[PDB]
């Protein structure tokens, strides 16, 4: 129906905040796994 | 599942799973994807326009393997973020347990292509974490549905190990493996071990096999178990390879030579650092 | 490992793993055990004395199965704590991943015995949690080394399922299974499914098989996978049983009728509550 | 060398404190698993 | 309106399950505090 | 708040907070309580009946203090569970932060009573954990509203420390203290320290004061801070007591001799173990 | 403590606590600091050189307050990172509980200076988180030891609240407060409340006082408690202000007019966003 | 004894890695506090 803008910058803009979401979730899991390993092994 | 079908190149491919294509792109029943740069689109009009606009005929990396019409490209997620993110969204449509789509900088992607006059057409790929805490030489691995059951999956696995060999390192795919993933690896591992156990004139410990193949001791052991080459003494498992067991399994459906094989001479790659 | 050998009845059995026999009993190289009540001792003098003192010739429970010289006894951990604790310490010598030894009240133990003029001599056992959150119809399972590879292991598994059937419940052994545990179950599951798929004149869903056998849908699926009776469509796995695949696997080493089988008529047991 | 007392009460006495040890470890693991399940699933 | 049974046993019966509730909550908090102390002090 | 009023002895007392009286007793607007055994009731009929039935005229313990009409009883939560549970439910009506009501075995309760011809009538109490990980010589402390502002609160605090002294131990109330709790302790601590700082002819370190009074070094320091007897050098706080500062505070409202005092000779108590 | 003395401007100041000056700067007994840009140095030679090289005579921000020889500068941690980090290292020498030194971007710093012909000489400061989850209008607060007990601390507190007022927000210093911090705030709060309770001709709820002063309801309540202006009914505390209690406390040492006061007209500041 | 380089860049270089250390510790504590709040409040 409508023509779409397929420039890189368009994709970079709608992916940037999702890229940050994953990075935060990855930090969460790294800490969560490290905490689990400390608590069980004593 | 909202998007259940994609159009890529001249293929209409039915989606196996959900993929989190951003915003309202995730809600469309069908998506159009460029076969070269892998960008996704809502409408067909913008697809037919993009064909005569796109500036790529290959994946955006180094051609590190070329034999016949097969080429493999190495794409670094840091240098070509947008491309790898699009690839990961495409990939999720056929992978149930894929977790990462946008954090692509820590990853390097190896794209399998068939090459003709037009360009290098994507067949499948595998992703690999640059710095893996668990020593994973593969993160996700995929042969696009239209190209499946030709041997390309076993090529990609064989390819991942060739990289590991040239890095003097052992490696294993990220767990857990899917049912088709298990079948593919077990098939590959059996073939590698059987070829070695047939030809080698000497004493082999599980340690040696690991160093020769870059397959982990774990993956080696379980492979040998399924080939009936492991006996059990007081719980602990010890190797028991005989010329009879090797001979029998060579004629079974548990041995199958891959239709397409990585040729070492045709690899043009330098390992990092 | 400190205690690496035991004397029980007339058997000298080499220990496979560590077992936390209390105090200085854990540090002795050899231990003497009564074959009837399973009490452990440091010195031989006290063993030869105990033979003419012990007041048991059977495990301390109900005889719930009797055919030929095979008898199975049900021992409740709450009623005969000391006995089950001793059994668990004995058992740990051959189980790498056994966790519980003294908290035996929540458990019920099923002892496999061979019976003669002297008494009922322990061959193996399996333990079972009365109230299992994960639906485990077996916790640990064991055939003592001198009695191994006679079929008794497959009898105990078959026995655990017969209990589950009579309880209108599905069940699965506690994970993870040891290598010998995997072989035993897979062997049993294959035989059960193949016997059904050979004889049944009707439509069977994975759900039905579960209800017929008390085997979980998971264990059924993976069994069918190894019998090549599962095809793959868009990732998801669907059942594909053919008379050819059934016929072929019936003649293979993947089908083997258990040497010793549970006879339903010879079971004299009432399910609880 | 020496004759050993094989009465029930002897075993009951050297097992009692070990029986309590396991019960405490079982309570620990139940809580640990429940806590892990809550933290990851949000 | 109605006469009430004030025997000890009556109170013992309606307190027993509440006594057990508190004991379980006390075990929970002891473990929770011990886990918190381990995780922060490293 | 559901129960906002109680009848105990001849007192009608308005409840300050919620208390988890079990079952439907928690939902009644008013409850009737025996002043001797502290049992709670829904209806008045059962109260007027209980008066001529109850077999107690004192708390169920040892009389460990007697002077004039004041008696203090020691009740062990293990021996008289029901009584202490009832006391704890009563107590919660006037304590915002009371946590325990039914797990009373680990606690020992010290009941303050006024004695006449009829019996020993409850005025207040304090609870104490037998084995305290934080060294708490008081857990909860209470003077029932009709008896408040007579000095009985400062008696109970003074009493708790007398126990600590006779146990050669330092002690502190469980934190956090309520606003009325803070006022009561600070008032008591000031009086104790001022009496010592007035009479003692020698050098006193904060350590000595602690040993003399069983007050913690923390509680001593903060008390001295409020009496302006602490100067500050490079962040760290050092004691500075002068005859002028002692004299001035003796005439202030920050010094007040307790109306009712614990008389050491009238204590008839042996410390445990 | 390794560094126990600093030289800043013409002051020799003894350090109260440890400060994590990086690398080998943390191990030196004495450090030289520029009084204008606050950079730290190992040797005196580099200090005497820096005096005739440094390009600052003020903190690197906007002058937002000027009356007489007092000026206050607003320094944003994002724009002048190095300066604020150096300030934080300096500050830690006199603060026991300061946690942040290098993550200064989220913070804004308000520097108190005395101004003469030479420049604006640092007297003290307070830090403030731009986005505080707990509503902290002050993070750390400090008057350098040579300038202490002149009233400058009470000026900085008064200043922090003036900012809060102009932001239509309530605020409280980060807890916990040090002993000198408690004294300073309590002194300030008393003075503010007493000035209002003396002059206001109307009904005042604790809510109103909060809106008038930007002091939290908590800090207001505890201030009123210490001024004996709170009575207690059924546990809950209610305000009780009388002309007698106001009059008495105005003549006490619990009322003291700050030697140096923030003059609203002399503030030249706009609130953010 | 020796003359010291007091350029900004010198300070920026010896503070950069310490600035990153604190940021990581701040992420740790935010997660730790959030996890504690979830576990106790149920
Ligand atoms: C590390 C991970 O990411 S695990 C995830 C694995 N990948 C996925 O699940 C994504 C979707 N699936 C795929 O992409 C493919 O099925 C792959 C990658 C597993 C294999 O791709 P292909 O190119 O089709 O594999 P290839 O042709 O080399 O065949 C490999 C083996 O799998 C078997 N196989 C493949 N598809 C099927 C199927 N639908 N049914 C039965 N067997 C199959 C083949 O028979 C062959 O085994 P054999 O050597 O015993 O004959
Ligand atoms: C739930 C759990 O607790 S898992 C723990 C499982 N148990 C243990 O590991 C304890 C030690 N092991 C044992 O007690 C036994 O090995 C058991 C219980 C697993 C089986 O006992 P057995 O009475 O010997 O088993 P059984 O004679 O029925 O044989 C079962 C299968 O195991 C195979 N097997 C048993 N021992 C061996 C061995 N040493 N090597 C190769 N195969 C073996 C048999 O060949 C048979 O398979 P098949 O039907 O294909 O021929
Ligand atoms: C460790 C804990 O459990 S903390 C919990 C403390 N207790 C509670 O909150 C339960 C309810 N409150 C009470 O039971 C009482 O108020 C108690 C226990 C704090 C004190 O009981 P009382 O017998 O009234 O105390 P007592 O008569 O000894 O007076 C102690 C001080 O408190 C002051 N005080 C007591 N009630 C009030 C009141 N309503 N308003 C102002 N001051 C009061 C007294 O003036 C006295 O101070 P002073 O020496 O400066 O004159
Ligand atoms: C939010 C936080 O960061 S809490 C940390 C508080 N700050 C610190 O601990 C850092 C080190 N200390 C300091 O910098 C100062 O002592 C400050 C900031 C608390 C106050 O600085 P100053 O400029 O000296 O305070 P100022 O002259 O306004 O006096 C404030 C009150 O403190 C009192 N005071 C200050 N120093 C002392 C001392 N050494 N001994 C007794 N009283 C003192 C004053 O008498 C005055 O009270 P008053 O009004 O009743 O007379
Ligand atoms: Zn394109
Ligand atoms: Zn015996
Ligand atoms: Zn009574
Ligand atoms: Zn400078």
């Amino acid at each position: 129906d409508i023509l779409e803008n397929l420039d890189d910058s368009v994709f970079s803009k709608r992916h940037a905040k999702l890229e940050l979401d994953e990075k935060r979730r990855k930090r969460w899991d790294i800490q969560r796994i490290r905490e689990q390993r400390i608590l069980q092994r004593l | 599942k909202y998007v259940d079908k994609i159009h890529i190149g001249n293929y209409e491919i039915d989606a196996w799973y959900f993929s989190p294509f951003p915003e309202d792109y995730g809600k469309q029943p069908k998506l159009w994807l460029c076969e070269y740069c892998l960008k996704y689109m809502k409408y067909e009009k913008s697809y037919r326009f993009h064909l005569g606009q796109c500036q790529w005929r290959q994946p955006p990396g180094k051609e590190i393997y070329r034999k016949s019409n097969i080429s493999v490209y190495e794409v670094d997620g840091k240098d070509h973020k947008i491309y790898c993110q699009n690839l990961c969204l495409l990939a999720k449509l056929f992978l149930d347990h894929k977790t990462l789509y946008f954090d692509v900088e820590p990853f390097v992607f190896y794209i399998l292509t068939e090459v003709d006059r037009q360009g290098a057409h994507i067949v499948g790929y595998f992703s690999k974490e640059k710095e893996s805490p668990d020593g994973n030489n593969v993160a996700c691995i995929l042969t696009l549905p239209p190209y499946q059951r030709r041997g390309y999956g076993k090529f990609l696995i064989a390819f991942s190990y060739e990289l590991s060999k040239l890095e003097s390192t052992v490696g294993s795919p990220e767990k857990p493996l899917s049912d088709l993933g298990k079948l593919s690896y077990r098939s590959y591992w059996s073939w590698v071990l059987l070829e070695i156990l047939r030809d080698f004139r000497g004493t082999l410990s599980i340690k040696d096999l690991s160093q020769m193949t870059s397959i982990t001791q774990n993956d080696i052991i379980s492979t040998l178990q399924s080939l009936n080459m492991v006996k059990y003494w007081k719980g602990q498992h010890v190797i028991c390879v005989t010329p009879k067991l090797v001979e029998e399994h060579l004629k079974s459906a548990q041995y199958k030579k891959p239709p397409i094989t990585v040729d070492s001479v045709c690899l043009k790659w330098a390992p990092p650092k």
